[PDB]
């Protein structure tokens, strides 16, 4: 019997800053035990200060991402050149995706910008549509390992301030581009230790008022 | 294109009437006069052949008067062919009806079916109407006794006596003068013979040019009974009213 | 699970001297629940008979299909349609639905009005003809009534004969069917009296 | 007169009377000039208001990145000509990863127009089309005529009027050609040729309407106090 | 659905700095049957591109029947077809790509996993592949079937990242190529000793080679092999 | 199919088939509806050409399209049939899904709307029928009167009429209606409604039909003697 | 007889044409456009007395940000208004925002052409549509059968338009506050109505950022009705 | 949903419908009426798959409220028996079936008789003294086939009626939270509110 | 998933959990399981994620098209009829959905409509869905009353929810509160179970199986 879906592996990350946000993604593809790729691009600009990524079989990302590019244009052309808002945004992947609800993209969907106030912003998807707005969120194979880190060292979970004994919280102090990017790098670090689909290496997308920056770093190719 | 060729069959003139449905009405006051008679005990249905022939197989003929089911019988005026296409479908619509309800359909719902295609052929489609008017006579468990009447335009009344076709403005008026309502359905079969032999343009009123039936209770106990005539039961029964 | 044995029920038919008989159970039921007693499976359209075993659902319909159509005969033709002519119909009209079948086994019976000869007639529930002289069997007791049939029939038996030939085949057919019986009716066809009788039996 | 009824009816002359009706919507049309050089390629458009209140029609209509067109006529079938574009350009994207040459672009209009000159029941369209766009091979001016017919141009102009920027156009041919590196230049040019088919109103702050597209140029419209300067 | 009947096995591919080689064997199989021995399983459009295809051999010969027909259409009303309006690389692949997903999506695929190799009008190397899923990716070296398990392996010591293709030249990148094929041999029972190689440059063009054969096979050291373990005879 | 623009535009700016379709109107029957403080009455005019007619079986002018609603109209009979049965099947349709039965107001809109469509479809003539829909919304008890028209437009009336004469009705209305103070009561109303139609019909025997709404879908026809009581009531008092 | 499609000479649709004839029979309409918002008034013209002038719906919400006036053939403008709902909210559920003006007009518009031998005959009915978003600010649209629609700083329609058009053309200015915009109006109104104004022939309407669209009370115009009497006897 | 119950006395047609909605683990609703009026003179019981039962009920409710105001006459409960019994056997060979029991209580005003009706998703149709649908006449048609007799008042029937539900209340695995009852005779409809 | 919704004096509470799963794994704690439909009409989610979220905000847009038309609110019955019909349309299909439409008219008063993919509609004054109902509908059903005051009924509702957030695996997060009222619902804080928990133990006096 044929199978229409397949697993391309791979891990995507995504964290918003005060005034920022970055959308990172390891750069390895491939199927069951071979490598495909070291580096096959994951994460893509679609214009509008918007980045997204959509992880797990790779066709259907590739789909999604060209089909939302598309819908960009399209809003341009049919609302006067428009910048498309990052909320606005977010609910046209519903649809998206939810069009095919009978038999669904098979991805797990990361967009990432600046709201309307300027402060940063993360958007996460399920593959049939379902959608939230978040401060933080992995996607893909190795999510189970990153999260738990992201919910302790960006939202300070379970941490409390030295002398009061689980009485006082620590503080939610605000991080900058550079501390965020810190915690990016480890967190791929670690989890390309960890697990077999992610490695090679790293690219992250970021994304301010100026527009949007990439920054690449080398992962473990074993 | 094809435009250039269409007659435009349903339109208003400027006066606010259908020239299609007005010009149907004027072919069917040529044909043979149809009369019912609607009686406190039975139904008349009597109806006027067209010049027929000697040679004409009578006894096997039907043009004028035919069988919808056994509670629902038609007379005929206009296009033969028209009118057995409506038939058909009446036919058919009465037994939708008892598969449906278990039940024999009601006259008047019967009407309205037929009564509604006419109308849409006036309306929508851009073919011709259909050049038929009915004579409905029928009997149900909730109004009796019932006649109508339909025409291409799709509208049908009531009535208690009623002719169609040829002449209908002499012989309404005829029907008009001697209809009592108390009137049973021996009198009324006298009193259709005798309008059709003073509106006929024949020279006399003999079997061969007839086609007759009743609808009478007189069937064995709470019943009804339909009953097409025969040419020597039609010859009977002129001699009987004493026109012959 | 099996449409044909939801219900339950039987029909047998059988022809004489100058007459033919038809007989049915009256129970319907759901599997093992004896719902009805009083669900006859004979209906006639003028003198033309048809007894219908089977899914019960399928019973009436095609009842109520058949009494549409032989009244549009009837009104067309002007004329009673003939047992001869009639399964011929029933056969057109089980096999038009060759692959979504009506579950039933249909039985014909009458007497020609023309000829005046005996005509029985059974079909499977997608339109074969089983023409048979003797008789025609029908149902969850079918193979009961075959043996039942087999042995106790004799032909040219007088009207009064076979009914007691036929209600003897039914009713010990029956008995040995958990889903037959709760009643039965037989119908004696002469070609101008037929006569209905109502059997006691066994009501377990 | 007996063959204007429709467009599936020649006359005894060989003529589509129609399809002539439809071109004469054009020539009732604002004026609007299409130029170009090795380089770049411009389009320059009168906007035409209903009335002091009124806002100024617009004329220029984006078809892709490296493609787009004027208009004059019936500005609804300008919209459904141009949406047709946008989906073939956005075809040869989406399925060849090719950007859709100009040249096909206009071979595909002219198939559009002509099945609704040869069929009962539709009517041609209403609408004339100035169509510039720079590619693989270089800058391109196309003129498009609801007959069907589609012309590749070094320069032209369609509308009322429209015969004073033709000839100019006709004359400064060797010198604007040359224009190569120097999009201000270019549009002067055409700003100058279009001012050939003005009579008793000039070119005001919201009356202009220009366009240019080019070797490092993205298709992009001037409105407003941007086409100030060259005012 | 379907199940694939007369199949195609490997097909292998690497970037060096001027170009892209590819290569195939010429086997038809049909199950463990060695059917057919005459089979081109590389496919030139125009003298810029060569598309590999293993898997289905039905579905391949439709494929090429496209292909073949994407240039006729090409041509049309196109009088730079042979210049700046030419087939790319990344066109033709694009398109295949596009038939391949659609056709998975209807849940009829095309059997098939293609490579396409070429080189663009500005001279970039252009080296991609796709499957009867319409999953697509890149790779200094790509390979299909057995090729991506024992051939990739080889091919990613010459070129291991981006960097370092401009430092592989012509002569290493077909050496390599040919040693990937000889060790195919050696290793897939589906496989066959004669093959066609193909080589696109930026300067000297398609060489197309065909009836190419494994040569320099170590066998001799099997006489001394002797028994599963104990026996000495 | 028949694709045939029948309802066109003309170089005046009119739709003829559209207006010809209210000639068709003016040819009907009279039909006049009065709305009072708590009721509405709906009164309409048999022609009485028709004699030998069976009264039991003949299609009544007023319909009820649900328990709380009438309609009742002018024009082509054939046609008004197919608008009645639509309206009901909407009736029946808005039910079920709203779990409410239909405003007035909404009832109007739907045949106003099915009315509007055959005005610019392909193939289809309008209807030669106007109409006047009313009753009492649900758990409401203000009377409500709307008019519709083959064009499609609808509105509210204190009181209106349509068909034949229906300009000497209305002249009669306009004079004689009230909108500070309405009929109070249901003999008011209906006393209204057939003086209204005494202008224009002939003689106050069976030519004369009315129907009367109110609240809470208590709806009921007038016979003929009830009716007469009427007829002989008003002329009485003109003998003065 | 001939295409519906069809052109004249001139190179203009007949059936087109025919249908702003039909518009200019309609009942008056005024829209006016200002930096505190836009204002729409419409005439009500009842035929009768007896006919209950409030249930004359001539102006129209699309949507909270959108309203709508209407003249000519007004039964033709129920299907419209109908796409301009589904259009507006449509986009609101597919977009999580508010639909531009602009936008809901050219959707609007794109039925307008849709018309052969899709309907029989293109709409009787002009429409002005005014509204606001946070792009382009307080605008004002009229949208016509032809499938054209321009932007207007204030604009008339139907029987006394090219009258109410020339006087707007004297009165609009950038600066007009929205109390001065809702006198004018009623001024315009009461101008090229063939009965005398008052608050039952005629009707008000107004579209701001902050409350949206609203129609006026017969009571609310009443005094604006008022004012307006007294200030052209001030002078 | 579970237990419906029908018996036809002297004068009126008697249903009893359980009031229990259980969906898996949890009763969510314990005061459900499972029934719809079809008409004045014709009540309609049912059971069967979620969803399906209510859609069922009502679409049937619609299209007899239809037929009454075009023709401004009640159809006879045998007339409304049929058209229910055509509408479920046309269900059957459909793509997705009404998976709806229903029982039919009605009063026929022309022959002054009141008739009950069983017909199951099939489209099996029988008129019956007494009926049920699913288990329940497992347990109760044993109490009914010896205390029924033809000419019962309206009082022994609930009498009977209450016998029968007092036997499913001790036999009965399932607690199906008591019965609404209600009455159909030639003064039309009425709920018993006490049972 | 643990939602419940009751009525009572003061109007309507309602109340949910805020977590999400895919088999163990918890996917998200700070789900939002109440719908804002509009100021007036509240939805609750349970079942599948994305149907849910999709359905109802489509909801939102038949709701907003009905008072559009009609120029008037639409009804709990009829805005809760629209959402099981359409789900009746896809009964089969797979669509996994519990729900409750939660609203306040003049003409119904506060009503609360169970909604549910296999086509059931129900109407009610309690209702708890989810895979924590059970545990939630212990707290309700011995400590309801019509006579409850808005801090009350509020704090019932709280409680319940965290009754199941502790025992139920798949419910937890935190807690969101609305209020409905005939002039819109009121929303009343996002509670995080896990400083809640402690505080209601501490507090109340319950939960002394647990070491604080
Ligand atoms: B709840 O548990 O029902 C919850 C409600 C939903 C609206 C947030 N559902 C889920 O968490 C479901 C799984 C499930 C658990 C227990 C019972 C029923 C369903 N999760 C999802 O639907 C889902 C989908 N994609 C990603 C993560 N979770």
């Amino acid at each position: 019997q044929f199978n229409p879906y397949g697993d391309n592996g791979g891990t995507i990350l995504g964290i918003a800053g005060e005034d920022f946000a970055v959308l990172a993604g390891d750069t390895r593809n491939i199927t069951d035990y071979s490598i495909n790729s070291r580096y096959e691009p994951k994460v893509f600009d679609c214009g509008d200060n918007i980045v997204m990524s959509a992880n797990g079989f790779a066709a259907d990302g590739d789909a999604l991402v060209k089909r939302f590019k598309n819908s960009v244009k399209w809003y341009h052309f049919d609302h006067n050149d428009k910048k498309l808002s990052i909320n606005s945004a977010a609910r046209n992947i519903q649809h998206l995706l939810y069009g095919k609800r009978f038999f669904p993209y098979y991805v797990h969907t990361i967009i990432a910008g600046l709201d309307e106030d300027g402060k940063g912003a993360v958007y996460s998807f399920d593959p049939v549509g379902s959608y939230e707005r978040e401060q933080c969120r992995a996607g893909g194979a190795a999510a189970s390992l990153i999260m738990p880190f992201l919910d302790n060292q960006v939202n300070f979970k379970n941490q409390y301030e030295p002398g009061t004994n689980g009485k006082v919280k620590k503080p939610l102090k605000y991080l900058s581009v550079e501390e965020v990017i810190k915690l990016v790098r480890d967190s791929f670090t670690s989890a390309t230790e960890r697990h077999i689909q992610v490695g090679d290496g790293l690219e992250i997308l970021i994304v301010t008022k100026d527009g949007v920056r990439k920054e690449f770093y080398e992962l473990k190719r074993d | 294109g094809s435009r250039r060729y269409d007659s435009r069959t349903t339109i208003f003139s400027p006066e606010g009437r259908l020239y299609q449905v007005e010009y149907a009405l004027e072919s069917i006051s040529h044909a043979g006069t149809a009369i019912g008679i609607m009686a406190s005990d039975g139904i008349v249905l009597a109806a006027e052949r067209k010049v027929t022939s000697t040679l004409l197989e009578q006894d096997t003929s039907t043009e004028k008067l035919y069988k919808l089911n056994d509670k629902i019988a038609v007379a005929v005026a206009g296009l033969t062919a028209d009118a057995e296409i409506l038939i058909n479908t009446a036919r058919i619509h009465a037994q939708n009806y008892l598969k449906t309800y278990n039940e024999d359909i009601p006259v008047e719902i019967l009407v309205r079916r037929l009564s509604d295609i006419k109308q849409g052929y006036t309306q929508h489609g851009g073919l011709r109407p259909f050049g038929v008017s009915f004579i409905y006579a029928g009997y149900d468990d909730r109004y009796g006794y019932q006649l109508y009447t339909s025409n291409p335009s799709g509208n049908y009344t009531g009535w208690k006596a009623i002719s169609v076709g040829a002449n209908t403005s002499a012989a309404q008026t005829l029907l008009q003068m001697d209809y009592k309502d108390d009137m049973k359905v021996d009198d009324a079969i006298e009193l259709a013979l005798k309008t059709l032999s003073k509106t006929t343009d024949s020279s006399a009123l003999t079997y061969d040019r007839l086609e007759f039936a009743t609808i009478r209770k007189g069937a064995n106990d709470g019943e009804v009974y339909q009953k097409i005539f025969k040419p020597q039961e039609i010859k009977d029964i002129l001699v009987k009213t004493g026109i012959t | 699970s099996d449409p044909s044995s939801i219900n339950g029920g039987i029909v047998v038919a059988m022809t004489g001297k100058d007459c033919v008989a038809i007989a049915c159970d009256l129970r319907l039921g759901s599997q093992s629940l004896g719902v009805s007693n009083k669900f006859e499976k004979i209906f006639h359209y003028g003198h033309v008979f048809l007894g219908i075993t089977g899914l019960a659902t399928d019973v009436t319909t095609l009842n109520e299909m058949f009494r549409y159509k032989t009244n549009l005969y009837k009104l067309k033709e002007e004329r009673a349609i003939e047992p001869e002519t009639f399964t011929q119909l029933v056969s057109s009209s089980l096999y038009e639905r060759r692959f979504g079948p009506y579950f039933v086994g249909p039985v014909v019976a009458g007497i020609n009005s023309k000829s005046g000869k005996p005509f029985i007639a059974g079909f499977d529930l997608i339109g074969c003809i089983d023409e048979a002289k003797d008789f025609i069997v029908s149902g969850t007791a079918s193979d009961q009534l075959f043996g039942m049939c087999e042995s106790l029939y004799e032909p040219n038996l007088e009207p009064e004969d076979l009914f007691e030939t036929i209600s003897q085949a039914l009713l010990n057919a029956a008995d040995r069917d958990a889903l037959s019986g709760w009643g039965a009716v037989v119908y004696i066809i002469k070609k101008d009296e037929v006569v209905k009788r109502y059997l006691k039996m066994r009501q377990d | 007169n007996n063959y204007d009824g429709d467009t599936v009816t020649f006359s005894p002359t060989g003529r589509l009377f129609q399809v002539e009706y439809a071109l004469e919507a054009i020539k009732q049309g604002s004026v609007t000039v299409g130029l170009r050089s090795n380089t770049h390629a411009v389009l320059v458009a009168l906007k035409r208001n209903a009335d002091e209140l009124s806002s100024y029609q617009k004329k220029i209509i984006k078809c892709d990145e490296h493609m787009g067109l004027s208009l004059a006529g019936l500005a609804p079938d300008a919209r459904v000509l141009s949406n047709y574009l946008r989906q073939q350009c956005n075809y040869s994207s989406l399925v060849f990863n090719r950007k859709l040459a100009v040249e096909r672009a206009g071979h595909l209009l002219c198939d559009k127009a002509q099945k609704n000159t040869q069929s009962y029941g539709g009517r041609p369209y209403g609408v004339g089309l100035l169509i510039i766009g720079y590619d693989k091979s270089g800058a391109h001016l196309l003129e498009f005529q609801p007959s069907g017919n589609v012309t590749e141009l070094y320069g032209t102009a369609i509308g009322a009027r429209s015969q004073g920027a033709k000839t100019y156009l006709e004359r400064t041919l060797d010198t604007f050609i040359k224009i190569d590196g120097n999009p201000d230049e270019l549009i002067k040019a055409g700003v100058e040729a279009i001012s050939q088919s003005l009579r008793d109103e000039s070119l005001t702050v919201d009356n202009l309407s220009i366009a240019i597209v080019g070797k490092d140029t993205p298709f992009t419209i001037y409105d407003g106090e941007a086409v100030a300067k060259y005012i | 659905t379907q199940q694939p009947i007369v199949t195609g096995t490997s097909v292998i591919s690497m970037k060096y700095d001027n170009g892209v080689i590819i290569a195939a064997d010429n086997l038809g199989s049909y199950g463990s049957l060695l059917r057919f021995n005459g089979v081109e399983r590389l496919i030139p459009v125009g003298d810029n591109t060569v598309v590999g295809i293993s898997g289905d051999i039905s579905d391949m010969q439709h494929i090429e029947r496209l292909l073949k027909d994407l240039v006729t259409e090409n041509a049309y009303d196109n009088p730079l077809a042979d210049a700046e309006e030419a087939l790319e690389p990344s066109y033709i692949f694009e398109y295949l790509a596009t038939v391949m997903y659609q056709r998975r999506s209807k849940m009829n695929p095309l059997w098939n996993a293609i490579i396409v190799a070429g080189v663009q009008s500005n001279g970039d190397q252009f080296l991609r592949y796709v499957n009867l899923l319409g999953v697509t990716y890149s790779s200094p070296t790509l390979a299909t079937g057995f090729g991506a398990h024992m051939a990739n392996p080889l091919l990613r010591k010459v070129v291991d990242r981006e960097s370092d293709i401009p430092k592989t030249t012509v002569q290493v990148a077909e050496e390599a190529i040919v040693n990937a094929m000889r060790v195919l041999y050696y290793r897939d029972a589906r496989s066959s000793r004669n093959f066609s190689l193909a080589i696109i440059d930026k300067n000297t063009g398609l060489t197309f080679k065909k009836n190419l054969q494994v040569e320099n096979m170590k066998w001799d050291f099997a006489k001394d092999i002797k028994g599963y373990g104990t026996q000495k005879i | 199919g028949y694709d045939r623009a029948l309802s066109i535009f003309s170089p005046d700016g009119h739709i003829f088939q559209v207006e010809y379709a209210l000639e068709a109107v003016k040819r009907g029957t009279c039909a006049v509806g009065v709305k009072g403080k708590n009721c509405v009455v709906l009164g309409c005019e048999r022609r009485s050409t028709l004699k030998l007619q069976d009264t039991r079986i003949t299609p009544s002018k007023v319909s009820k399209i649900d328990s709380h609603v009438v309609l009742s109209f002018s024009g082509l009979n054939a046609d008004s049939r197919i608008l009645i049965e639509k309206a009901r099947v909407e009736a029946q349709s808005h039910r079920l899904t709203l779990e409410d039965p239909v405003t007035v107001e909404y009832l109007t809109r739907y045949v106003a709307g099915v009315q509007q469509r055959y005005t610019q479809s392909g193939g289809v003539r309008p209807f030669g029928v106007s109409t006047l829909i009313a009753g009492f919304d649900p758990r409401d008890d203000e009377p409500k009167l709307y008019q519709t028209e083959p064009s499609g437009i609808y509105s509210s009336w204190s009181a209106q009429t349509i068909g034949r004469n229906s300009k000497t009705v209305r002249e009669f209305l306009e004079k004689n209606y009230d909108r500070k103070e309405p009929p109070a009561t249901v003999e008011e109303c209906v006393k209204l409604t057939v003086r209204s139609l005494l202008e224009v019909v002939q003689t106050g025997a069976k030519n004369i039909e009315i129907t009367v709404v109110k609240p809470d879908s208590d709806i009921v026809a007038l016979s003929s003697e009830e009716i007469n009581q009427y007829v002989t009531q008003i002329e009485q008092e003109k003998q003065e | 007889d001939r295409g519906v499609s069809t052109f004249s000479p001139e190179g203009r649709l007949f059936q087109v044409e025919y249908s702003l004839e039909a518009i200019k029979l309609g009942s008056t309409a005024i829209g006016i456009a200002t930096k505190e918002g836009v204002v729409l008034g419409v005439e009500k013209r009842a035929t009768s007395p007896l006919l209950e002038s409030d249930s004359i719906e001539k102006i129209v919400e699309i949507d909270r940000h959108i309203g709508c006036a209407m003249s000519g053939l007004t039964a033709d403008a129920r299907s419209m208004i109908e796409h301009a709902r589904t259009a507006a909210v449509t986009h609101n559920l597919y977009y999580d925002e508010d639909i531009n003006v602009e936008s809901l007009t050219q959707s609007v518009c794109d039925l307008a052409l849709r018309f052969g031998e899709l309907m029989s005959r293109p709409f009787g009915v002009a429409l002005l549509i005014a509204g606001h978003d946070a792009d382009d600010g307080y605008q004002l649209f009229h949208a016509e059968p032809s499938g054209t629609f321009y932007r207007y700083n204030a604009k008339a329609i139907g029987s006394g338009s090219e009258g109410a058009q020339a006087e707007l053309l004297n009165e609009w200015h950038s600066s007009l506050t929205l109390k001065e915009a809702e006198l004018l109006v009623l001024k315009i109104l009461k101008q090229v109505m063939e009965e005398k104004l008052d608050e039952n022939n005629a009707q008000l309407s107004c579209i701001t950022k902050q409350d949206g669209f609203k129609i006026y009370d017969n009571e609310k115009t009443a005094e604006l009705i008022k004012e307006l009497k007294e200030k052209e006897a001030a002078e | 949903m579970d237990i419906i119950l029908g018996i036809r006395v002297q004068d009126s047609v008697i249903l009893a419908s359980s009031k229990a909605v259980t969906r898996g683990i949890s009763v969510l609703k314990d005061s459900d009426d499972k029934t719809r009026q079809l008409s004045p003179h014709t009540l309609m019981s049912f059971a069967g798959e979620a969803g399906d039962t209510v859609q069922f009920a009502e679409y049937i409710q619609a299209n007899i409220q239809l037929y009454s105001i075009r023709e401004d006459y009640e159809l006879s409960p045998q007339a409304v028996s049929s058209f229910v019994r055509q509408e479920l056997a046309k269900s059957i060979r459909s793509r997705r079936p009404y998976q709806v029991n229903v029982l039919i209580g009605g009063y026929d005003k022309k022959k002054n008789k009141p008739e009950l009706y069983q017909i199951d998703y099939l489209g099996t149709k029988v008129e019956l003294p007494y009926g049920a649908h699913g288990y329940s006449g497992f347990y109760t048609f044993s109490l009914l086939d010896h205390h029924y007799r033809p000419d019962m008042t309206t009082e022994e029937g609930l009498d009977l009626l209450k016998l029968c539900v007092q036997e499913l209340e001790k036999r009965m695995p399932m607690d199906f939270k008591g019965v609404i009852v209600k009455i159909v005779d030639k003064d039309g409809i009425r709920q018993v509110d006490d049972f | 998933t643990t939602t419940l919704a009751f009525r009572f004096q003061g109007g309507i509470i309602v109340a949910v959990d805020s977590r999400a799963t895919a088999g163990n794994w918890v996917a998200s704690q700070t789900v939002k399981k109440v719908i804002e439909i509009n100021p007036f009409l509240l939805g609750t989610m349970a079942g599948g994620v994305a149907d849910c979220q999709f359905w109802e905000t489509w909801l939102g847009s038949q709701c907003r098209l009905h008072e559009l038309r009609e120029k008037e609110r639409i009804s709990v019955a009829a805005a809760s009829k629209i959402l099981s019909n359409l789900v009746y349309q896809y009964k089969g299909a797979g669509l996994s959905m519990g729900t409750m439409i939660c609203g306040y008219t003049r003409k119904e008063g506060p009503t609360i409509y169970y909604v549910d993919s296999d086509g059931t509609r129900l109407k009610g004054d309690i209702f708890c869905v989810g895979s924590g109902q059970t545990f939630a509908y212990g707290v309700l059903d011995s400590n309801y009353k019509w006579d409850l005051s808005v801090e009350d009924a509020l704090y019932l509702g709280k409680r319940s929810i965290l009754a199941a957030a502790h025992r139920d695996a798949y419910s937890g997060g935190s807690v969101n509160l609305y209020h409905v009222t005939e002039d819109g619902w009121i929303y009343h804080g996002n509670h995080d179970v896990g400083e809640l928990f402690w505080k209601v133990k501490e507090e109340e006096g319950s939960f002394n199986n647990v070491i604080g």
